[PDB]
């Protein structure tokens, strides 16, 4: 099932899985389809910091639902 | 007909470049864009030979100069191409701004200022140029004006100029890198807030982000002041037409958690805003705050360094 | 707070130095410190990467080696940045980290570390003048296994009496609107030497200079570590005139004022520091001939200073801040060492009644 995520630029960008599925699978496709590793990821829904061993199910989160990325750059 | 331009950036420099240069006279455009339409590679290469012989120490090698820049801002912004090569030809361009004399980069800067007004931003990668090219003008003190004036007449036009409401996100973290004063941090911030209005929701937090990062070197109250009167506005808006939640409450959310991270980092932040929302005296705390307000408070409580401020201010 | 912060580190050290497979397990909540770096002061930055540093290179501590390769990894992306802070954090913590774990792969490893950070800093003049001068300082408080002091000062001598050192040729390169001359010779040595300093040539070039006064620091403390306080290859280093414009007249070429006054100006700047660096260096040898040549040196740079002062005066704003004269004074000049003031075994000899008084004053 279709998402959203969107980011520090603005890329407004397009995730396609099942809400079973986990948040690593996510950094995943991340990692994927932007070539963003996942431990820079930080990964947010309507001001809750998401981890990894959830899934969508856990969090409510439905079609269309809009995430928010940061770039953790731990030293940077 | 590209061998015989790495037959002349090998052996000598401006001997044969240059005379390469005025000989041609044909064009600059088709021999770039269907050059990366075969071997892309072959692209970032050629650029190297035009760069290294048309030197800014003459007047010719400098509009030479001036016109592959300009043909490359519009290619870079045109073609649907590769992206590493996209990241290439930036690189390059970024790596060459440096022994420019002053009163070319405004032509450029105008072009891009243009671009903002009208211009088909798909990429806000054209404007990675935009950042160097305002300190390589402030480097240049001597008559272009000086070169700070012409800078300020820029943020000024870029500020004053109308902003494509989707590609304003680029344009406000292009401001980030350069030095600025507190006036022209100021003004974009000003300006880039009351933008906030005419917008959809879900794009203002990464906005708020790259707002704040640059707020830790300028005015920070401003844009908490701003912050405070949209958000409570827009829930006293809310409340009216209760007496548009499920997104508008989250966004806030959202956003509540990108400032507490960003104050995780800076420390000033946290004392300028609860400055901001000391009640001190009490008619202060029948302007001050907002339930969005409180929110923001109480999620910023859980570093404990502020744990004793901010519930002695909400206490009282 | 700062103090709280300081507080912290003397005890986490302290633990580790005593405790250390207690802390190892601990690790990821020390490495948990990472994010905040931009917050803190740089003498905590140094005292953070030491405790690091020695909870890594414990030879113990081998079997979790994964920390190592990652603070490695961290202190590589924070040198390939390209701002002054990142470049510059990233040289600290590379400096001590080095340093620790120089007490024969570990040789090779420091090296190519100490090479890197060198060719990401060599391009940054303040960057690269920071290592030198960390590098100084971790030479100078610490004694460790002098195989990589050997190793390296191989290359450093080498590098400076080839970057600045030139033939006593009358004639340099570079076309001035001045009259180049080797002034402040001592003139009691040869004056056919093949040591002499291609000086306002690399100015007028740069128009590498400003790392000089601290590259010769860490080379002097290099030869003294090898050697055992022997410098008989740089004795003959002093007897140097340098290729520079006539210095002395800041009067007849006055209301001409232009980037010309803030050359003349910088430049004896950087040559009071140069003097300033040769007498920290030669303080310390008893032939009394090297002390009478120091004591010229002091006469030189009591007049330089007065020079320069006096250029300050008539042209009010041309200031060179390199990291009024209050501030000249104390932080843009060079820290003196103790030792210096060997000096002052010796006895005053005034003009008028009858070692100069002023330079006392200055002392």
């Amino acid at each position: 099932m279709q998402i959203f995520v969107k980011t520090l630029t603005g890329k407004t960008i397009t995730l396609e899985v099942e809400p079973s599925d986990t948040i690593e699978n996510v950094k995943a496709k991340i990692q994927d389809k932007e070539g963003i590793p996942p431990d820079q990821q930080r990964l947010i829904f309507a001001g809750k910091q998401l981890e990894d061993g959830r899934t969508l199910s856990d969090y409510n989160i439905q079609k269309e639902s809009t995430l928010h990325l940061v770039l953790r750059l731990r030293g940077g | 007909m590209d061998q015989k331009i790495l037959s002349l950036a090998a052996e000598k420099t401006a001997d044969k470049l240059q005379e390469f240069l005025q000989t041609l006279r044909e064009g600059d455009l088709t021999n770039l864009l269907q050059n990366q339409a075969v071997k892309g590679k072959v692209a970032g290469a050629l650029l190297r030979a035009i760069f290294k012989g048309s030197p800014c120490s003459e007047e010719a090698g400098t509009l030479r100069r001036r016109k592959i820049y300009t043909c490359c801002i519009q290619l870079v912004e045109s073609g649907d191409l590769q992206k590493e090569i996209v990241s290439e030809i930036i690189g390059l361009l970024m790596l060459e701004a440096h022994h420019f004399p002053g009163p070319l980069l405004v032509e450029l800067a105008n072009e891009f200022i243009s671009a903002v007004r009208e211009g088909s931003l798909v990429n806000g990668k054209s404007l990675e140029l935009l950042p160097i090219i305002l300190t390589v003008l402030a480097t240049k003190k001597e008559n272009l004006l000086s070169g700070e004036e012409c800078k300020k007449q820029l943020i000024n036009t870029l500020c004053s100029g109308r902003w494509d409401q989707q590609y304003v996100i680029q344009l406000t973290s292009m401001f980030k890198d350069v030095p600025l004063t507190a006036e022209e941090v100021e003004f974009v911030v000003e300006k880039a807030l009351s933008m906030f209005s005419k917008m959809n929701l879900q794009e203002i937090p990464p906005l708020v982000y790259q707002l704040l990062v640059l707020s830790s070197k300028g005015s920070r109250k401003s844009v908490l002041e701003g912050i405070i009167a949209f958000f409570s506005a827009l829930d006293k808006q809310h409340n009216e037409e209760q007496s548009p939640s499920g997104e508008l409450r989250h966004v806030e959310g959202t956003i509540i958690l990108h400032i507490v991270f960003a104050i995780k980092l800076d420390y000033e932040l946290g004392r300028e805003l609860v400055k901001h929302l000391k009640v001190g005296q009490q008619g202060d705390s029948n302007n001050n705050l907002s339930p969005f307000s409180i929110a923001l408070l109480l999620s910023v409580t859980r570093i404990q360094r502020f744990q004793d401020q901010v519930l002695d201010l909400l206490k009282t | 707070n700062e103090a709280e912060v300081d507080t912290a580190l003397d005890v986490l050290l302290e633990l580790v130095v005593l405790n250390p497979s207690a802390m190892m397990m601990n690790a990821v909540f020390v490495k948990g410190i990472l994010d905040y770096l931009d917050n803190i002061s740089p003498q905590q930055i140094r005292k953070l990467f030491y405790v690091l540093s020695t909870l890594a290179f414990s030879k113990q501590n081998e079997a979790s080696s994964h920390i190592q390769d990652d603070m490695h990894l961290v202190i590589r992306k924070q040198l390939s940045s390209t701002v002054f802070k990142y470049k510059l954090i990233g040289i600290i913590g590379a400096v001590t980290m080095a340093g620790i774990m120089a007490a024969d792969e570990q040789c090779t490893q420091v090296t190519s570390l100490l090479q890197l950070v060198h060719s990401c800093s060599e391009q940054s003049p303040q960057a690269s003048a920071l290592y030198y001068d960390e590098f100084a300082n971790l030479i100078q408080h610490e004694k460790l296994d002098p195989k990589a002091l050997e190793w390296v000062g191989q290359t450093i001598c080498n590098d400076f009496q080839d970057a600045f050192v030139v033939d006593s040729c009358v004639v340099p390169e570079g076309d001035f609107p001045f009259p180049v001359k080797a002034l402040y010779g001592l003139e009691e040595y040869d004056t056919q030497n093949g040591i002499a300093i291609n000086l306002l040539p690399l100015l007028f070039s740069q128009d590498s200079p400003l790392c000089l006064a601290p590259y010769f620091r860490l080379l002097r403390l290099c030869v003294e570590r090898q050697h055992n306080g022997n410098l008989e290859e740089i004795d003959g280093l002093l007897d140097c005139p340098i290729f520079l414009t006539d210095l002395e007249p800041g009067e007849k070429l006055e209301s001409m004022s232009a980037k010309e006054r803030s050359f003349m100006c910088s430049l004896i700047f950087l040559t009071l520091n140069w003097f300033r660096e040769i007498v920290n260096a030669f303080c310390q040898e008893t032939s009394p001939e090297m002390k009478g040549k120091v004591l010229t040196r002091l006469k030189h740079i009591v007049e330089l200073q007065i020079i320069l002062e006096k250029y300050l005066a008539v042209t009010p704003d041309y200031v060179p801040p390199l990291g009024l004269l209050l501030h000249n004074s104390h932080a843009f000049f060079r820290e003196l060492d103790i030792e210096v003031f060997s000096i002052l075994h010796c006895g005053l000899v005034t003009k008028f009644i009858l070692l100069g008084p002023p330079e006392l004053l200055f002392l």
